[PDB]
């Protein structure tokens, strides 16, 4: 499994480039994909989605009526049409693969990402309070998040998902809606909480546990992250 | 040395005869008129699952009672999920009969056979996200009939070589086989704590085996004819067994002889699955008939039909929880009853 | 969440919709015979080249069909044989061993236990008299085997509604209508009405054996769309 | 008296047949969607065309609802032609599945059904909706009008092209495939009882009753175009007999396919 | 000859299972008896379930 984005490099303000994320290692036309964005500065933010087999099509409100996002299923490539860029619009782009069905696991696998950098010339809101955690190896930090409104749906699913990005690496999936320990990641972190609250907690921390931890709700589009929470040694 | 031989099976047979006749002090209909019986069983039709191109053949709910899997003649082995009547997987396979179809109580693993011979086992939570085949097994040279899963890396079959096998997944060779059937082996069931399963045959015999030694402990002997149906009571104690008699027949493993029969005037036509509830009170049986009866275990009367099947009802399955009874038929349906 | 995993099972049901088409435009063969019938030349002219069974999804005249051989099985086959109630047709291939137990007396009652059987109760049986060459070869070297081995050929004659070939000798037109009608009495004692059998002639290097199932099985099918609206 | 008698029988009828065919799982082939159409053909007669008529006969004129004595002939047009259109199409159905079973997946699709279907109601929805509603029916007529009571008027060429399009060709269609159909199975008997009757009773009884209930009817609007000095009562009973083949329809088609029979069977034991 | 080491090995499988240590009818007829009336409120088939705690209504 593994996405190479490219098409990036340094873009004149109202110019139009076009990334391309390559797919390899696994079926392409059974997995939903999105393109999720990251400041230099601030934290990840989701922009657009397609599911498989080019039915649904949704994006974000800073983000419609500008772009367009494209598949090509015997290709394998991934497309996103970038027209009337701005000056808030610097950001490295991931390509995003993901599966929905019952007791799936979406948001698994993520791009390396590319650069894109702009010249010169209701709504849930996801509260993270602890910016920076000063950890120690074998501390066993619990971190905790908080949500506008109650994410536990009718059917008994709640929807929350948990990432750690690495210095230099993609934010990976740790635990999928809120119980679910995704598959490759160790028996470390586990997450409870009410519709509103939530924690993550982790046991018996190790020197490749720093990093910036995000959220995600699934209760509707569009999708938000939040703050970030930074542990430092 | 035959003749000696054959008067010595014979007085056997009429040592275990005798041994079993001692041992009947009463009988189950006569210790089971204290109890109040259910009346009548009212089941609807919750969901009918449709989606299949032929006639459905074997069928096998999952261990958290949401997943289930079903397989056809067509050649296609569809996931289905019963709460939102979705459609998780649809696996083509190589061979399109296919007889069996299992379900790993991990979840991660379903298997299938039929006429060629080759038990498939397909990976379900691979990283490509496509459901491949993990690995054939190909050491029965006659048809498959049944399999059902013991852990994720052991399954047990059945076969029509007069033979039943247990299997290594990760080796592919028969860890031990099982070869005292004189018919062909149409159906197994296992026991709750694994240790244990019995198998009927052609030649209206049930088997009780021994998975870990790899011997038969005991040989039930009731039907008239062919065995096409099998299960075990929830406790383990004891296994109802289904033929083409139009006859259900309850067999105990400790006292090792017939315990009760049921069977009615008007019903002439055989019997395919049979499959009990929960408490063991309520047993259900498909026919030819193109209905299922829901037969009182313990007073044996009927206490229920479900009618809802226009053509012959080849599987039944009933939830972990207890909380539905699926049936499959040769109309391409497969209702989700109440 | 959810919708995204219902659009999924209306993509699975869809993929389904579309191998619907597929399956219900294909006729299904069940090919049935025995070790000394000629099955060895039918995988060389009938596109069986391109495991218990031996399946084989091959085209004539723009339609599909499907052949399938059961391999190696015991003797009490009442069990597979329920699988086989959505076929169209049985082919089955008979040896010649006359004139050269029995292996056609095995063969004839392969036949009798395959025709009264429950299953196939509506299910016809399209016959292939196999292996013609070795009908006449053996005929000119006297043995006689077929009146030693069978006591009803000496009362046999050659039927006036036969329609036999000209310019050959009438001793082997009495070996092939002697099992011709001896597949056919089992066929016509029944009486039922309801399914028949094909007779054919036919030797192991045969071109032809292909229109013959392609028109018999026309003729199964013409039975079943005739006898519908009641007008057979 | 009777006259509502069969007008509720006829949609209990049509009702129960087309509830049947709906419900049941085993008859969702492309050849009974013809069938089909036939069914809400003679529901929509059953409906919209029989109970004016007998408004007009129970009161012996028209007494509510006098301008839409056009529309009620627009589609007494419209319900005979497209009875007349679908039976057509089912004589082809029968056609394009009996003598060639081997090609008839590949030759007819649901999609070529339905285009079939929606073919045969345009061509007699545009048949009946132009000249009636455009005024082309009247050129040159010597038939007066009469005050108060519904006539439709005809004009002799438009009772040759009408009646043409409507009865003549489908009648064609329908004796040149039955009767090959008839060969086919004159045929097939001999290749059965050869090796190893029924047909021309029950298209005999299919072909003498539609003729029968049809052939009188358009006979007198032939004889009502160019001659005259006939009663109008007397092609009231046609008419009506004309409007009874919805009646014996669906007692007889189906009664006639051995799946239709089943379910019946298996729904009214 | 293969029938006479099947005839043996027939017979000491009706060896093996002849001494078989077996219990009276009425024993187990009573355990099963007191499994189905142990597990009876835990069936959702015996009684019926309404449909705030049924999944499939
Ligand atoms: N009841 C209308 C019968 C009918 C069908 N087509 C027609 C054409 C002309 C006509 O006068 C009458 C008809």
């Amino acid at each position: 499994v593994q996405l190479v984005e490219s098409g990036g490099g340094l873009v004149q303000p109202g110019g139009s480039r076009k990334l391309s994320c390559s797919a390899s290692g696994f079926a392409f036309s059974s997995f939903g994909m999105h393109w999720v964005r990251q400041a230099p500065e601030k934290g990840l933010e989701w922009v657009a989605y397609i599911s498989s087999g080019s039915g649904t099509i949704y994006y974000a409100d800073t983000v419609k009526g500008r772009f367009t996002i494209s598949r090509d299923d015997p290709k394998n490539t991934l497309f996103l049409q970038m027209t009337s860029l701005r000056s808030e619009d610097t950001a490295m782009y991931y390509c995003v693969r993901s599966i929905y069905y019952y007791g799936s696991s979406p948001f698994d696998f993520w791009g390396q990402g590319t650069t894109l950098t702009v010249s010169s010339g209701s709504d849930i809101v996801m509260t993270q309070a602890t910016s920076s955690v000063p950890v120690t190896p074998g501390e066993s930090v619990s971190i905790s998040c908080r949500s506008s409104k109650s994410l536990l749906h009718s059917n008994g699913n709640t929807y929350l998902y948990w990432f750690l990005q690495r210095p230099g690496q993609s934010p990976q999936l740790l635990i999928y809606r809120m119980s679910n320990l995704a598959s490759g990641v160790p028996d470390r972190f586990s997450g409870s909480g009410s519709g509103t609250a939530f924690t993550l907690t982790i046991s018996r921390l190790e020197a490749e546990d720093v990093g910036v931890y995000y959220c995600m709700q699934h209760l509707e589009y569009p999708l938000t992250f939040g703050a970030g929470t930074k542990l430092e040694l | 040395e035959l003749d000696q031989l054959r008067q010595e099976a014979e007085q056997l047979k009429n040592q275990i005869r005798d041994a079993r006749k001692a041992c009947a002090d009463a009988t189950l209909s006569q210790i089971t008129n204290n109890i109040d019986p259910v009346g009548r069983i009212q089941m609807r039709t919750r969901r009918t699952l449709r989606g299949h191109l032929a006639k459905i053949y074997a069928m096998h709910w999952g261990t958290d009672s949401r997943l289930l899997v079903s397989a056809s003649q067509d050649g296609k082995l569809i996931i289905w999920d019963s709460y939102t009547t979705n459609k998780v997987h649809a696996i083509p396979l190589r061979s399109s009969w296919v007889m069996t179809c299992a379900y790993a109580p991990s979840g991660n693993y379903v298997a299938c056979g039929g006429l060629d011979n080759i038990c498939s086992i397909y990976n379900l939570k691979t990283r490509e996200g496509n459901v491949r085949v993990s690995r054939e097994l190909a050491g029965h040279t006659g048809y498959l009939s049944c399999c059902r899963f013991l852990d994720d890396n052991q399954i047990v079959t059945s076969s029509g070589d007069t033979t039943c096998a247990l299997w290594d997944i990760e080796t592919g060779q028969q860890t031990t086989t099982f070869t005292g059937h004189t018919g062909d082996v149409m159906s197994l069931s296992l026991a709750p704590d694994t240790r244990l399963f019995v198998s009927g045959a052609c030649d209206a015999s049930a088997k009780l085996w021994d998975v870990r030694e790899g011997m038969c402990r005991q040989t039930f002997t009731g039907h008239e004819s062919d065995i096409n149906a099998i299960c075990f009571f929830p406790n383990g104690n004891a296994f109802a067994t289904g033929s083409d008699d139009a006859t259900c027949r309850l067999f105990d493993l400790r006292a090792d002889q017939e315990l009760m029969t049921y069977s009615h005037d008007n019903i002439i036509c055989g019997i395919t699955s049979v499959s009990f509830s929960k408490s063991g009170r309520l047993l259900l049986a498909g026919y030819d008939d193109f209905n299922c009866n829901v037969w009182d275990a313990l007073k044996a009367d009927r206490a229920g039909v479900l009618a809802g099947h226009d053509n012959r009802v080849s599987c039944l399955g009933v939830t972990d929880d207890g909380m539905a009874v699926a049936t499959g038929s040769w109309d391409s349906f497969l209702k989700i009853w109440n | 969440e959810d919708k995204a995993a219902v659009e999924r099972s209306k993509m699975i049901e869809k993929q389904l919709q579309k191998d619907k088409q597929v399956y219900r435009a294909t006729h299904r063969l069940l090919l049935l015979g025995a070790g000394e019938s000629g099955k060895s030349t039918i995988v060389k002219q009938m596109r069986i080249l391109h495991s218990g069974i031996f399946e084989t999804k091959f085209q004539v005249d723009k339609v599909n069909f499907h052949m399938f051989d059961v391999g190696g099985q015991r003797d009490e086959r009442r069990k597979w044989i329920q699988c086989f109630n959505d076929v169209t047709a049985i082919i089955f291939v008979v040896a010649s061993s006359s004139y050269n137990t029995n292996r056609l007396q095995e063969a004839l009652n392969l036949f009798k236990s395959i025709w009264n059987n429950r299953w196939l109760r509506t299910i016809s049986v399209i016959l292939f008299l196999n292996k013609q060459d070795l009908l006449a070869e053996k005929v000119l070297a006297g043995k006689s085997k077929i009146e030693d081995y069978f006591p009803e050929f000496a009362r046999y004659t050659t039927p006036e509604d036969a329609t036999p070939e000209p310019g050959e000798d009438p001793r082997v037109t009495r070996a092939k209508y002697f099992i011709r009608d001896e597949f056919l009495r089992i066929s016509t004692a029944s009486g039922d009405g309801r399914h028949y059998c094909y007779p054919h002639f036919t030797c192991a290097v045969d071109t032809e054996n292909i229109r013959r199932v392609f028109n018999d099985c026309r003729d199964i099918i013409q039975r079943m769309h005739l006898r519908q609206y009641e007008l057979l | 008296a009777a006259l509502c008698v069969v007008i509720a029988l006829t949609a209990a009828a049509n009702s129960l047949l087309i509830a049947l065919i709906c419900t049941q799982p085993a008859l969702r082939n492309t050849s009974n969607f013809f069938l089909v159409s036939l069914f809400t053909s003679d529901l929509m007669v059953g409906l919209v065309v029989m109970p004016p008529a007998m408004l007009n006969a129970l009161y012996g004129r028209w007494v509510l609802a006098r301008g839409l004595c056009l529309l009620w002939t627009a589609f007494d047009v419209m319900c005979c032609s497209a009875s007349i259109l679908n039976l057509c199409l089912i004589s082809l159905d029968r056609y394009l599945l009996i003598l060639s079973p081997l090609r008839y997946k590949l030759r007819m699709t649901p999609l070529r059904a339905l285009a079939l279907v929606l073919g045969a109601w345009s061509l007699a929805a545009l048949a009946s909706f132009l000249p009636l509603l455009l005024g082309w029916h009247e050129l040159g007529h010597a038939r007066p009008p009469v005050p108060g009571q519904c006539r439709l008027l005809a004009s002799l060429p438009f009772v040759l092209v009408a009646s043409g399009l409507t009865f003549f060709l489908p009648s064609g269609a329908i004796c040149f495939t039955y009767c090959r159909i008839l060969l086919a199975a004159r045929k097939q008997a001999v290749q059965v009882a050869s090796l190893t009757l029924k047909a021309s009773l029950t298209l005999g009884i299919l072909l003498g009753m539609f003729f029968v209930t049809w052939l009188p009817f358009f006979v007198a609007n032939i004889v009502q175009a160019v001659c005259d000095c006939i009663s109008p009562g007397l092609f009231d009973v046609l008419t009506w007999l004309g409007y009874c083949n919805s009646t014996m329809n669906p007692i007889i088609y189906p009664l006639f396919m051995r799946d239709f029979k089943r379910a019946l069977g298996r729904f009214l034991p | 000859t293969a029938s006479i080491a099947q005839a043996r090995k027939l017979v000491e499988q009706l060896k093996m299972e002849a001494n078989i240590d077996r219990i009276k009818v009425s024993k187990a007829a009573a355990d099963l008896m007191a499994y189905c009336e142990a597990h009876a409120k835990e069936d959702p088939l015996l009684t019926p379930v309404p449909a705030s705690e049924n999944p499939f209504r």
